RNA sequence: UUAGGCGGCCACAGCGGUGGGGUUGCCUCCCGUACCCAUCCCGAACACGGAAGAUAAGCCCACCAGCGUUCCAGGGAGUACUGGAGUGCGCGAGCCUCUGGGAAAUCCGGUUCGCCGCCACC
RNA sequence: AGUGCAAGAGCAAAAGAUGACUUGACAGUGUUCUUCCCAACGAGGAACGCUGACGCGAAAGCGUGGUCUAGCGAACCAAUU
RNA sequence: CCUGUCAAACUCCAAACUUACAGACGCUGUUUGACGCGGGGAUUCCGGUGCGCGGGGU
């Protein structure tokens, strides 16, 4: 039962939102893939009126390119307790966000007969802390 | 749920199975839907006509009952997909079905896919389905040349069950030969 | 009234109760009727195309042939005969 | 089988109710018809409630009425036992009166006019303004109550 | 203006403020009188003022019959007596007056009224057993400032 | 249907939750990118090729009514309103008698945790 | 929420948003309803067809303009093909 | 939670009733030919009142 219940890394999202371009270079250096620009919605008076315009830049890391990035990313930030989501996700920061999840998340992300993951099979905040604590660092 | 104002979707939309908007367009033709549904292990091919209390299936075809003719190879692949489609149209020729349309439902319209192999198979069975010859797979990816050029990149075997070493896409040719025969027990 | 348009005073008849909202079932929209058949004229608020004049909601006509995929229905408006072009989506089989 | 008797005039009464009365073979005041009790016939007498007077008559009374007030489909003649015997499907007045009450045959079917044209009440009626319950004459009467009227209207 | 113009119910329900503009505010100040911290169930008596005829009483007639009615309970039971009076009705019906000739007959907005059906309780007081004859007297003064004849009904009180 | 496909009706089917179920079987999560195809970036998805493991998901199976929905009983209630008639009452607004219809609210008690169709299948 | 603008109405694997492609806002000719409940009347309008040429999609299919109901004008005369 | 009231331009409800078609009963038509169709000739487009429902107005 434990094997088909023990978590894993799904997608590590690194984000750099300026609003006024240069940030694409340093991510193609540290991660290992091509980056993508981020647009926005609604008119803001802080010289951000245009809708279709490059404001940010991000990257999503799957499988091996995710774990290899985290070996150098985790021993940098001082991990806390009130830095976790109810679904069992954390964000540290430049922004770095990791989406940890259970062995059956294809069900919610697929097309043919999709369903949402029940509250009994969803990742718990405390069960998420215990997973990261088990791989090269501390909590609190 | 929230109150009488709340609108719960239609059952097969709630279940996320049938796409009613695209399904409507299929029914507008009058011709029967060749329901092409995939699976991880197998592949299905149904011939469905519209009825009073629900949809009437006149000729089905699962890749499980393909083994019943002379197949020891896997069931969820490109060589299998054509032959499941060929069987379906052949059974349908004997049911009075002269023409049909293709229904893929929630399956994506990607060039040279398993659904477009089922469609290709059913047309070759004598049925008149609206297609586009260049969107279909070339005789070779339908035969199984892509799986042979993967088993050439060996070191470790592809198949686990004791079938063969370098893989035989000739089994495709060996089946289409005896399916074009009128003696065969459908 | 204030205006003479087709959709005048048609808030009630051309609007569904919250539960009958959204897209309508394709079964009735593709229904095949024969010549001489009796139908009920009710406009489906979900379906826009293939409608008739709102003044005819509630009529029970007689099919006298089709125009493409839509139906030609014969009614008696007061005393005057009319041949209504209506799609299956806006028709219902009598009895 | 009820006995409908028109007690209010044609003037000021609705066209849709005057047509129902005429459909029930009643055109003038004090004219009577013998009506069956169906679902179709039940709703006709109800629409006519306020302009009529009804109820089921007694075998005794219907016999006295038919004798003095019934006429052929065409003709001036008296309807006696001897008349009944030769045109109708019955032996005497009573066999007609019984069949009419049991709802087997009608007056038309037997060559008689569907209308029993009665004489105005002897001693006068109880009132064309209020119903039976309020001491008037409109509406469903008692079996004995209807007999008083039809006999007063000999 | 005489209440004879607005006392009857003959005009349609004209209450939607999102369509009516320039409506004069309520003349009424307090709808909950007495000791509004205590419950109505803490009292043995519940004597209400029942309206016999179906009328339409103006906010001015409501304020006036509430005023001299509550002012008797403030006079006889003191400023902080052991009572709690209530006016359960609210003025929603917006009134008009055409003020030229009959050309452009739709009148401008003058005031507000409350639709009171026959048999209903306009006022409802909750008092103590000894203070009851003071409230049956606060209601004898209250019906003189509204349009209909009224019943003073004891809903809780077999103490006589 | 010891887990399948297509549906009709489109909440009696929602929401929430308990319990049980899978050696070459089905369906999945699951494993893997040479190809067909793919991501404005990621084989995540989409597409493709395949079984080391798996019943924890989903799904299939049995069950709970607390919320929502359907219907049924009784209570409210033949009350509110009402089609027809009246030389019936009221100064009046209005009411009332007779005839034919007939609610909604809410309360308690039940039901409902989907029904059916074509096909495929130890 | 949004869908150009009044109000009412439609809409969610879309009629909404983004991307790419595209110009059907195309030519010609009708049935029907509307304008004008019933019940005659023009212009205008709408749904629905057919012949021809295109756009898109794998395909069914959709596109005779912007989701629906407002944005329109006879003769004579003027210019244009 | 407790508590007090409303809606011509509100609606989870919802009649009576009105209305399309069909069957049946009644009635009407097949020498008084209905229903329908074609043609000729009008008058008429100041209305009023009672009851029911209204919208405006003291
Ligand atoms: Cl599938
Ligand atoms: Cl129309
Ligand atoms: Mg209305
Ligand atoms: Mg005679
Ligand atoms: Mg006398
Ligand atoms: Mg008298
Ligand atoms: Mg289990
Ligand atoms: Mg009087
Ligand atoms: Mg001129
Ligand atoms: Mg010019
Ligand atoms: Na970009
Ligand atoms: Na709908
Ligand atoms: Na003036
Ligand atoms: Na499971
Ligand atoms: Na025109
Ligand atoms: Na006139
Ligand atoms: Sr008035
Ligand atoms: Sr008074
Ligand atoms: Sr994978
Ligand atoms: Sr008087
Ligand atoms: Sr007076
Ligand atoms: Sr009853
Ligand atoms: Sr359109
Ligand atoms: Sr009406």
């Amino acid at each position: 039962f434990h094997e088909m219940r023990e978590p894993r890394i799904e997608k590590v999202v690194v984000h750099m939102g300026i609003g006024h371009a240069n940030a694409e270079d340093i991510l193609g250096e540290i991660t290992g893939q091509m980056p993508v620009r981020t647009k926005a919605k609604r008119t803001v008076g802080e010289f951000d009126i245009r809708e279709g315009d490059p404001i940010g830049a991000k990257v999503t890391l799957r499988d091996e390119m995710a774990e290899e990035f985290l070996q150098t990313a985790l021993p940098l930030a001082e991990l806390a307790t009130s830095q976790f989501d109810d679904t069992g996700n954390f964000s540290f920061g430049l922004d770095v966000t990791v989406n940890l999840v259970r062995p059956g998340y294809r069900v919610a992300k697929r097309d043919k007969a999709s369903r949402s993951i029940p509250t009994k099979h969803r990742l718990n905040p405390a069960d998420a802390v215990a997973f990261i604590e088990s791989t090269y660092d501390v909590e609190v | 749920a929230t109150g009488p104002r709340y609108k719960v979707p239609m059952r097969r939309r709630r279940e996320a199975r049938t796409d009613y908007h695209q399904r409507l367009r299929l029914l507008k033709s009058g011709k029967p839907r060749l329901v092409a549904r995939k699976s991880n292990k197998h592949v299905r091919a149904q011939l469905v006509t519209l009825g009073p209390n629900g949809d009437d299936t006149l000729a089905s075809a699962h890749s499980s009952d393909l083994a019943e003719y002379g197949w020891e190879a896997p069931t969820g692949n490109m060589p299998s997909a054509y032959l499941t489609g060929l069987l379906a149209g052949l059974r349908a020729q004997e049911a009075g079905v002269e023409e049909a349309v293709l229904d893929i439902g929630l399956n994506s319209p990607t060039p040279g896919s398993k659904v477009f192999a089922i469609q290709e198979g059913a047309i070759d069975a004598g049925l008149d389905i609206p297609h586009n010859d260049d969107v279909l797979a070339d005789w070779q990816r339908t035969r199984g040349a892509h799986i042979a050029e993967y088993d050439e990149q060996l070191e470790e075997p592809l198949y686990s069950g004791d079938f063969d070493a370098a893989d035989l896409p000739e089994h495709f040719d060996e089946l289409r030969e005896t399916l074009l025969d009128g003696d065969i027990e459908l | 009234p204030s205006s003479n348009g087709p959709l005048e005073g048609t808030r009630g008849k051309l609007k569904n109760k919250p539960r009958d909202r959204g897209t309508s079932p394709p079964q009735r929209a593709v229904e095949e009727f024969d010549d001489g058949e009796k139908v009920h004229l009710k406009i489906d608020p979900s379906v826009p195309n293939g409608r008739f004049h709102p003044r005819f909601d509630g009529q029970t006509g007689t099919v006298e042939g089709k125009q493409g995929d839509a139906y030609k229905v014969d009614i008696v408006d007061g005393g005057k005969e009319k041949t209504i072009i209506v799609t299956a989506a806006h028709l219902r089989r009598q009895e | 089988m009820h006995a409908l008797v028109q007690l209010r005039g044609e003037v000021n009464m609705h066209t849709d109710i005057q047509d129902t009365l005429e459909m029930l073979n009643i055109h003038h005041v004090n004219h009577c018809t013998l009506v069956p009790e169906t679902d179709a016939y039940r709703g006709m007498v109800a629409k006519v409630n306020d302009f009529v007077a009804f109820g089921e008559p007694s075998q005794e009374t219907l016999e006295t009425v038919l004798a003095t007030r019934a006429e052929p489909l065409e003709g001036d003649a008296d309807v006696d036992d001897e008349w009944v015997a030769e045109h109708t499907d019955y032996d005497d007045i009573s066999g007609l009166a019984f069949a009419l009450l049991s709802e087997e045959t009608t007056l038309r079917e037997q060559g008689l006019s569907p209308t029993l044209r009665l004489h105005p009440p002897r001693g006068g009626h109880d009132g064309v303004k209020h119903p039976v319950k309020e001491g008037g004459q409109l509406g469903k009467h008692d079996t004995e109550g209807i007999d008083d009227l039809l006999e007063a209207m000999r | 203006k005489p209440a004879s113009m607005y006392r009857d119910i003959d005009k349609p329900a004209y209450t939607r403020r999102e369509y009516i503009t320039g409506i004069p505010g309520s003349k009424i100040a307090q709808h909950k009188m007495g000791r509004k911290q205590k419950d109505a169930d803490d009292y043995p008596v519940q004597i209400s003022l029942i309206v016999e005829e179906t009328v339409q009483l103006r906010h001015g007639s409501l304020e006036a019959s509430r005023l001299s009615a509550n002012r008797h309970l403030i006079k006889e039971l003191g400023e902080e007596g052991d009572y709690k009076m209530t006016l359960r009705k609210f003025p929603h019906q917006v009134l008009r007056e055409n003020k030229d000739g009959m050309r452009a007959a739709f009148g401008k907005i003058v005031g507000t009224a409350a639709r009171v059906q026959a048999g209903e309780q306009l006022f409802t007081a909750y008092c103590n057993v000894e203070d009851a004859e003071h409230v049956k007297e606060a209601f004898r003064r209250a019906y003189n400032k509204i349009t209909p004849s009224c019943r003073i009904k004891v809903e809780r009180g077999e103490e006589l």
